[PDB]
């Protein structure tokens, strides 16, 4: 469970992300595809070349969804309801992959938030991504 | 995979009693029931709506036979699983786009099915040898992914 | 996320385990130690040989906890509260291990319940063990 | 592991800019803070109550230095990690009782520290290179477990 402090930390870091959310989303995917090639099995319909419009567009959607979650941290299940259905009934991405994208998102924020990525913030972000993943995978079975 | 004489012996003896067609149909069926998201690879198989539909689906049974059949061939080459499964590895990545984590799930369901089928004969030490084998096979099939 | 059918399947299967719960718990531990040797790192103080009274004793405690969990399937967090505390703040077993013991418990159930361990019951029990594992690791951080 | 000439060079180049003792104390401290259960081995280190206590703990830092010094030395033997870490693998298993999962956790924290430390220089390809290395070392350390 996200503590009051985690929620504060997450809001602080994401607020700093601000307008770059979309660019950070695209970079986190690129990191993922490179570091963990097996995640590419879910995107055979995409041009995965660096800076492709498809990756950029998808990076943007992923970032928007995370902003939504930050915005509704106290009611994530409700907020991400549609996305949880989508992943559970259509996309059907194995749950292990959520951990790999979370790690890559963590790396992207670390690389972009030198002042804000303290040990405490790092812990809170990791919990936050874990919680988002839990929500997205909740309806799988 | 490096198996001790005793583990190798264990694996072989049990495999001699396995009806690959039947065990194969069962393992695939249970994978699709227990981990329903795996169904994403079988849209053309027909009805997979309920456990009974899955288990009784003829395309599931057919495919299960095919998979366990290839698995069996790997038992004959425990000494070189990567080389044995190279071609299929490449197929599963390049043409089928199957996340290798599914290999791991199938391995575990297979263990569950052997235990279910063999009961008491599927002892802790026998299980341990099979766990090494399924992990090896999953590894081998994941090897040529890029 | 246990449906009414899942609850029914779990109580049914666990009902058939009955008095044998402790024997099965011991057997699941033994399966675990042999199959996934890294789990032995948590029990440096035990004699892990086959037939070990220590494993047997531990198996009985594990099994009883599972019985308590089935009895309170709709109120698991409260019923397992001291165990969640224990694992989170004292034992500190890495979360990954819970899935290894869950698998070994399924294999054990499979080996002893030929008629009961149908595909549908297998699915419900895996859901159940995942839920118990989630509760046991809920207070880790 | 098997790294392309290009990845080996990317790995080496960045490592030359690393203050081993600083980065070591930092990765170890973050591991204890982010995954608190790893604190189980360090009860003799004193105060680990808060993030600030952990990060400022002299013994955490000292341990961090030792661990990362070993890691560093390891980078000179990327072609033989298993051989290089054999003895440490056995020690970690037989006497320290460290679940190898902890190696994987430290490796992911190390990657985050490098990213934090280097910013944009820690590009996606450089990350990929380091990921293979941290997995390789975790694998080498877990190799002798039994
Ligand atoms: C925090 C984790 C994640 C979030 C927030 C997220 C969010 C989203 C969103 C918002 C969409 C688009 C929905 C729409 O257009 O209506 C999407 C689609 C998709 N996601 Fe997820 N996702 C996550 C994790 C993953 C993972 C780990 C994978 C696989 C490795 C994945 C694979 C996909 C795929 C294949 C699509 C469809 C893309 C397309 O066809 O355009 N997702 N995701
Ligand atoms: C369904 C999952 C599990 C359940 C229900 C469970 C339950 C329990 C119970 C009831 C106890 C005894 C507490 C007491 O003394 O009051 C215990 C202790 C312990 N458990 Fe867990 N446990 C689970 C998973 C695990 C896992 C996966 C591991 C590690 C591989 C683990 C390691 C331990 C250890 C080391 C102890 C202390 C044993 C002793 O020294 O006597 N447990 N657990």
């Amino acid at each position: 469970v996200l503590s009051p402090a985690d929620k504060t930390n997450v809001k602080a870091a994401w607020g700093k992300v601000g307008a770059h959310a979309g660019e950070y989303g695209a970079e986190a995917l690129e990191r993922m595809f490179l570091s963990f090639p097996t995640t590419k099995t879910y995107f055979p319909h995409f041009d995965l070349s660096h800076g492709s419009a498809q990756v950029k567009g998808h990076g943007k959607k992923v970032a928007d969804a995370l902003t939504n979650a930050v915005a509704h941290v106290d009611d994530m299940p409700n907020a991400l309801s549609a996305l949880s259905d989508l992943h559970a009934h259509k996309l059907r991405v194995d749950p292990v992959n959520f951990k790999l994208l979370s790690h890559c998102l963590l790396v992207t924020l670390a690389a972009h938030l030198p002042a804000e990525f303290t040990p405490a913030v790092h812990a809170s972000l990791d919990k936050f991504l874990a919680s988002v993943s839990t929500v997205l995978t909740s309806k799988y079975r | 995979v490096h198996l001790t004489p005793e583990e190798k012996s264990a694996v072989t003896a049990l495999w001699g009693k396995v009806n690959v067609d039947e065990v194969g149909g069962e393992a695939l069926g249970r994978l699709l029931v227990v981990y329903p998201w795996t169904q994403r690879f079988f849209e053309s198989f027909g009805d997979l709506s309920t456990p009974d539909a899955v288990m009784g689906n003829p395309k599931v049974k057919a495919h299960g036979k095919k998979v366990l059949g290839a698995f069996s061939d790997g038992l004959a080459h425990l000494d070189n699983l990567k080389g044995t499964f190279a071609t299929l590895s490449e197929l599963h990545c390049d043409k089928l786009h199957v996340d290798p984590e599914n290999f791991r799930l199938l391995g575990n369901v297979l263990v569950c099915v052997l235990a279910h089928h063999f009961g008491k004969e599927f002892t802790p030490p026998v299980q341990a040898a099979y766990q090494k084998v399924v992990a090896g096979v999953a590894n081998a099939l994941a090897h040529k992914y890029h």
